């Protein structure tokens, strides 16, 4: 429920080290 | 000049200049409006001044380049992480000379792995889990074993 | 990026194609100063 | 229930494509502004 | 040749949200765009003319709306003065196409629609013909940066709806327009009702749908 | 010395400004796929100027009663004028005939007249002659060809 409730010219978004799993 | 799609090219649509990949779009434009913009006011779709076909403008692939090294005291072997790109695009940009970094890592086979952080070239992916030594991203880490 | 910080344009390609390289230099300098101030403000707010 | 933020989005900036975007004259002019690009990149890496 | 008379009804449009047109040729999908341009203020005092003709100022944009009187209100005149000393516009419509020509026409006192509007033909500069396509006919005229823009949209059944006006022609005439006049097209030997609204510099929040149409 | 564009190890040594690199991951630079081709697209050229009808006319007017034609709202394609006899004599002033096909103009006027062979050199700004003073004269600030 918590996961369902929380919903480009040189700007890169880095993924976190630890995944959600 | 003839139209080229699915390829990073410099386009000029009736004075609108830029660079990007042209693809077939599902956007239903109106007859009077020619080009489209997103919320950040960047051109993301245009129409062909001759064919009247709506073409999506996708910016050419870019991202950070990260080098994974065990340290000079250990070895000179390094791995390169192309952040935020599929390995297929990197392979295409290496086969044809289109990638900005002039240096190219030798793809010996089974050494090009696709992670959620980007394409990893120079390291082999094993199924055994170990403690994280060099953090790459998205749960993947590198080590010198 | 769409803002012209005291310049005739902000596309960075119309400036080099319309006016002379001498004046294009100061126009690009104004745009660079504006965008660098924007980046500095963004990085400071991100640090906070 | 108690909700507390732990982390935020990790962001990286090219510092060159943003200000210039494949412009050589703009890059040559930005090279004269010092190591502001390096400071911004270091701060973003530290935040990440 | 005085053949008609009009009445000025200044108080009207108590509920009015019709003065909306596409400001540019940019496609937007599900985007709330903030636009600063020459729009028609909502709930403004639009002058209602009930004719059974006079010169009206342009003052940087004008809105025009007509009733279901087909082939009646089919003419428009533009120019800083109604004489041959200065260039003037001339627009006519036959419910299928638009014919636009700009020349130094010598307009009469009350043109009624052709020799019925002008008496001479001086050195013209430009001429154009548009492409072919109860009802409502809305029009907006602009003279910004020399380009004469015209927006139009036809819809059946006046204040009980919302519709954006799409651009039709972008005539690059470059003439100075200060005054305008309409043509009632009187029968050769009425109930012609038309609204006139003036545009003002205001900021509007446009709502685009998935298909790129202004919804609100 | 270290050649910073040789290999990723040299690039991370360049970024760290050290010949000995520690174990880890280092952001060195950014990759970008370069544009392969250059596309320029414009609508179909259909509004041809009436110069074709002017040059292909049967008989021109006299030199003292020359008729001026107004050219506006059309694409000035000067390359189609070569279909006539190759005896054209080009003498421009203030503008180049090669770069003329890339510029824009507000209004264009074409004056046509028939003269003898000796009066051809008299059609120029600053000349003096019978036709140049009583039949047709060009201004000092004339722009065209």
């Amino acid at each position: 429920l918590l996961f369902n409730k929380v919903t480009f010219n040189g700007l890169t978004v880095l993924p976190p080290l630890l995944t959600d799993e | 000049t003839n139209l080229v799609k699915n390829k990073c090219v410099n386009f000029n649509f009736n004075g609108l200049t830029g660079t990007g990949v042209l693809t077939k779009s599902n956007k239903k434009f109106l007859p009077f409006q020619q080009f489209g913009r997103d919320i950040v006011d960047t051109t993301d779709a245009v129409r062909d001044p001759q064919t009247l076909e709506i073409l999506d403008i996708t910016p050419c692939s870019f991202g950070g380049v990260s080098v994974i090294t065990p340290g000079t005291n250990t070895s000179n072997q390094v791995a390169v992480l192309y952040q935020g790109v599929n390995c297929t695009e990197v392979s295409v940009a290496i086969h044809a000379d289109q990638l900005t970094p002039t240096w190219r890592v030798y793809s010996t086979g089974s050494n090009v792995f696709q992670t959620r952080a980007g394409c990893l070239i120079g390291a082999e992916y094993v199924n055994n889990s170990y403690e994280c030594d060099i953090p790459i991203g998205a749960g993947v880490c590198a080590s010198y074993q | 990026l769409s803002s012209k910080f005291g310049a005739i344009s902000s596309v960075l390609n119309d400036i080099l194609s319309r006016l002379d390289p001498p004046e294009a230099e100061v126009q690009i300098d104004r745009l660079i100063t504006g965008r660098l101030q924007s980046l500095q403000t963004y990085v400071t707010q991100q640090l906070i | 229930t108690e909700i507390l933020p732990v982390s935020m989005t990790k962001t990286s900036v090219d510092c060159t494509m943003y200000i210039c975007g494949d412009s050589t004259e703009c890059s040559n002019l930005l090279l004269q502004y010092g190591s502001f690009c390096t400071q911004l990149k270091r701060a973003l890496t530290g935040i990440a | 040749q005085c053949v008609n008379l009009i009445t000025t009804t200044q108080s009207y449009t108590n509920s009015f949200t019709r003065g909306v047109y596409y400001p540019d040729k940019v496609f937007r999908s599900s985007v709330l765009h903030l636009t600063q341009d020459l729009f028609l203020p909502f709930f403004s005092n639009v002058t209602w003319f009930h004719a059974i003709n006079p010169v009206l100022p342009f003052n940087d944009g004008v809105y025009f709306a007509s009733t279901e009187k087909s082939n009646i209100i089919r003419g428009w005149i533009f120019g800083t003065t109604l004489d041959s000393k200065t260039q003037s516009l001339l627009i006519v419509n036959n419910a299928t196409n638009f014919v636009i020509k700009v020349c130094e026409f010598q307009f009469c006192n009350d043109p009624f629609l052709e020799s019925g509007v002008y008496s001479s033909a001086n050195n013209c500069t430009f001429e154009y013909v548009s492409q072919p396509f109860k009802n409502l006919r809305e029009f907006v005229f602009k003279n910004i940066d020399g380009y004469f823009k015209i927006y139009s949209k036809h819809t059946p059944i006046f204040p009980q709806g919302f519709s954006a006006l799409e651009p039709l022609v972008d005539l690059p005439i470059g003439i100075n327009i200060t005054r305008f006049q309409t043509l009632l097209a009187l029968n050769r030997s009425g109930a012609a009702d038309y609204y006139v609204g003036y545009l003002q510099p205001r900021t509007f929040l446009l709502k685009y749908n998935e298909n790129g149409t202004i919804t609100d | 010395a270290v050649d910073c564009a040789l290999d990723p190890l040299s690039e991370t040594k360049c970024t760290l400004k050290s010949f000995t690199v520690e174990k880890g991951i280092y952001q060195t630079s950014n990759f970008r796929v370069q544009p392969t081709e250059s596309i320029v697209r414009f609508p179909n050229v259909t509004n041809l100027c009436p110069f074709h009808e002017v040059f292909n006319a049967t008989t021109f007017a006299s030199v003292y009663a020359w008729n001026r034609t107004r050219i506006s709202n059309c694409v000035a394609d000067y390359s189609v004028l070569y279909n006539f006899a190759p005896f054209f004599a080009f003498k421009c002033y203030g503008v180049s005939p090669t770069k003329l096909n890339d510029l824009c103009f507000t209004n264009v006027y074409a004056d046509s007249f028939v003269i003898k062979g000796n009066e051809v050199s008299q059609i120029a700004p600053g000349q003096t002659g019978n036709i140049a003073d009583y039949n047709y004269k060009l201004p000092d600030d004339f722009t065209g060809c």
